[PDB]
């Protein structure tokens, strides 16, 4: 009867940080995901199960719509079988998705002069996630044989790193948000 | 695959000066280059981490800036413990690279060699081959030249060198030359002799010995 | 509080090699550890990492020919040299990252990849001259031996100022001399026993040569 809320995922004023992405949840909806093809503003649009021109035209049971903000540098490990530590510690894919990942420039919006250091990303992790997992921990990793007692220093790390998303940065350095749309009647097109 | 160039080569600069090493990227590297330190047979020192943070314990001498493709690194007071190779270091795209590495040089007053020359040992001549050896003990700068003469000819092409590293607190080098020959060339001749020549002799000296 | 590394040795060209980082205060299978080389006398090449997950990568150079893996067990982190070639020959370092940078370095093992075989050293005596106060010099030969290192030191550690123990030079043997020198005060020489302990460990050698007028 009425659209699906993809503007409210997409179009956000804002993102998560990887480490602690978003997922929202569709249903009870229909949409085409040609407002999104036909949109040629995209970096990425990889597509797994199936193409990204003919995919309104097909129904399942549940779709998810994850969004978070890596480095565009970063946004290659946000597929199945990738290895990093994007893909180890933050977000990870299973092997057997069915989905697009979509990815386009945030310089303009997530990037603040002299480093926006909001967005952040797991950098050390005992073992890394399992496919959908979300982990936003933040006790200090050990990682001398002394314990840490909480306080950061020698051995003793704070996990999560800050991205200094600068203006000037190199486009592989720059921020970029990231929808990841995975498909398993409720949708349609 | 992305390719990092340092220079010089090779510096030489005298203690206290201000030392200044760049290293640019190919490609763009944001902050992720950083610094390090071999003094010769140690393993490297991390100096400087993420472009411009000093590691936990080093001078503070030491710095470093840039951020994308040019980098530069400082030493704003050059010490005598400061003789090694640095390396700027890209890690954050996958094949890890280095710089071509910088040689410091502590340049320095000149020191005359103190000369000593060595006959064969009587336990090697049992064996076939006699090896004279002749030493410069402590001296500034490395270039010396180091004459054999065995009775009063020249002798060329049976000799090899070599010198040690800059002492870490004198800065200064040491040069050990080795004549070898056989058991039959050493016992043919009487007067074995080694002149060397260098910038704070005022005259070659000799270091000589006869047999017996 | 320490890397110490150990297996490097004389391999023959397509051989195979293990070497061991261990380690004193860092968790192997806690932390980020990376292979870092240096063939003699040049730069340094990264050879290869593995991350706190276990997430393992490699330099093209030596990809799949080599393999980085930890043993929580003995706290030690391995790597695995297989279809061993001659380039391999060098320095190899283990490094703890702090997640990509290398801070704590191990001291190096050296793979020498090479057919020939394994020569002990000869250790002749350099013998004082004939001022009884001042400084006279004197030392040992280390020659005619194969592959490298040689670890030369004087009176067991109780003699370290004024030791020059000079870079090796190839012969044209094909084998190594070294000799290294100490100065000591003239009037020592009736009364005080100096002796250089040579080692060569690829060979079971040790040498104790006491230096003598």
């Amino acid at each position: 009867t009425n659209l699906c809320p993809f503007g409210e995922v997409f179009n956000a004023t804002r993102f998560a940080s990887v480490y602690a992405w978003n997922r929202k949840r569709i249903s009870n909806c229909v949409a085409d995901y040609s407002v999104l093809y036909n949109s040629a503003s995209f970096s990425t649009f990889k597509c797994y199960g199936v193409s990204p021109t003919k995919l309104n035209d097909l129904c399942f049971t549940n779709v998810y719509a994850d969004s978070f903000v890596i480095r565009g540098d970063e946004v290659r490990q946000i597929a199945p079988g990738q290895t990093g530590k994007i893909a180890d510690y933050n977000y990870k894919l299973p092997d057997d998705f069915t989905g697009c990942v979509i990815a386009w420039n945030s310089n303009n919006l997530d990037s603040k002069v002299g480093g926006n250091y909001n967005y952040l990303y797991r950098l050390f992790r005992k073992s890394n996630l399992k496919p959908f997992e979300r982990d936003i921990s933040t006790e200090i990793y050990q990682a001398g044989s002394t314990p840490c007692n909480g306080v950061e220093g020698f051995n003793c790390y704070f996990p999560l790193q800050s991205y200094g998303f600068q203006p000037t940065n190199g486009v592989g350095y720059q921020p970029y948000r990231v929808v990841v749309l995975s498909f398993e009647a409720t949708v349609c097109g | 695959d992305i390719q990092m160039t340092q220079s010089p080569s090779s510096l030489s600069a005298s203690v206290g000066d201000r030392v200044t090493i760049t290293c640019q990227a190919s490609q763009d590297i944001n902050k992720y280059l950083n610094w390090y330190q071999q003094k010769p047979g140690k393993a490297p020192k991390l100096l400087i981490f993420d472009a411009s943070h000093l590691e936990t314990g080093v001078p503070s001498r030491f710095s470093a800036s840039g951020s994308g493709t040019d980098f530069t690194f400082t030493i704003s007071s050059l010490q005598p413990e400061d003789i090694a190779t640095y390396y700027c270091h890209q890690y954050d795209n996958l094949p890890r690279t280095f710089g071509q590495g910088t040689r410091l040089e502590i340049k320095r007053t000149v020191a005359a060699p103190s000369v000593f020359i060595f006959p064969p040992s009587d336990e090697q001549l049992k064996s076939g081959t006699a090896s004279v050896v002749c030493l410069l003990n402590n001296f500034y700068p490395r270039e010396a030249k180091v004459q054999w003469k065995v009775d009063n000819a020249l002798q060329s092409g049976n000799s090899q060198e070599s010198v040690t590293e800059q002492d870490s607190k004198d800065s200064t080098y040491s040069l050990s030359s080795t004549l070898t020959l056989s058991k039959a060339d050493y016992e043919k001749h009487k007067v074995y002799a080694c002149e060397v020549t260098h910038q704070g002799l005022s005259s070659p000296v000799t270091k000589s010995f006869n047999r017996g | 509080v320490q890397l110490v590394e150990s297996g490097g040795g004389l391999v023959q060209p397509g051989g195979s090699l293990r070497l061991s980082c261990a380690a004193s205060e860092f968790i192997v299978s806690r932390n980020y550890m990376s292979w870092v080389r240096q063939a003699p006398g040049k730069g340094l090449e990264w050879v290869s990492v593995i991350y706190s997950g276990g997430s393992t990568f490699y330099a093209d150079s030596v990809k799949g020919r080599f393999t980085i893996s930890r043993d929580n067990s003995k706290n030690t982190l391995y790597l695995q040299m297989n279809s061993l070639r001659a380039e391999d020959t060098g320095v190899y370092y283990c490094a703890r990252d702090r997640g990509l940078v290398s801070d704590y370095w191990g001291q190096g093992t050296l793979v020498t990849v090479s057919s020939a075989s394994t020569k002990g050293p000869s250790v002749f005596p350099l013998a004082p001259s004939s001022t009884s106060g001042g400084t006279a010099a004197l030392g040992c030969l280390v020659k005619d031996y194969f592959p490298e290192p040689v670890t030369v030191s004087w009176n067991s550690g109780a003699l370290t100022s004024g030791v020059h123990t000079f870079p090796a030079v190839l012969q044209s043997s094909g084998l190594y001399s070294l000799s290294s020198v100490v100065t000591v005060p003239s009037s020592s020489l009736g009364t005080q026993t100096y002796i250089c302990n040579v080692n060569h460990k690829p060979s079971n050698t040790k040498v104790d040569k006491k230096v003598e007028p």
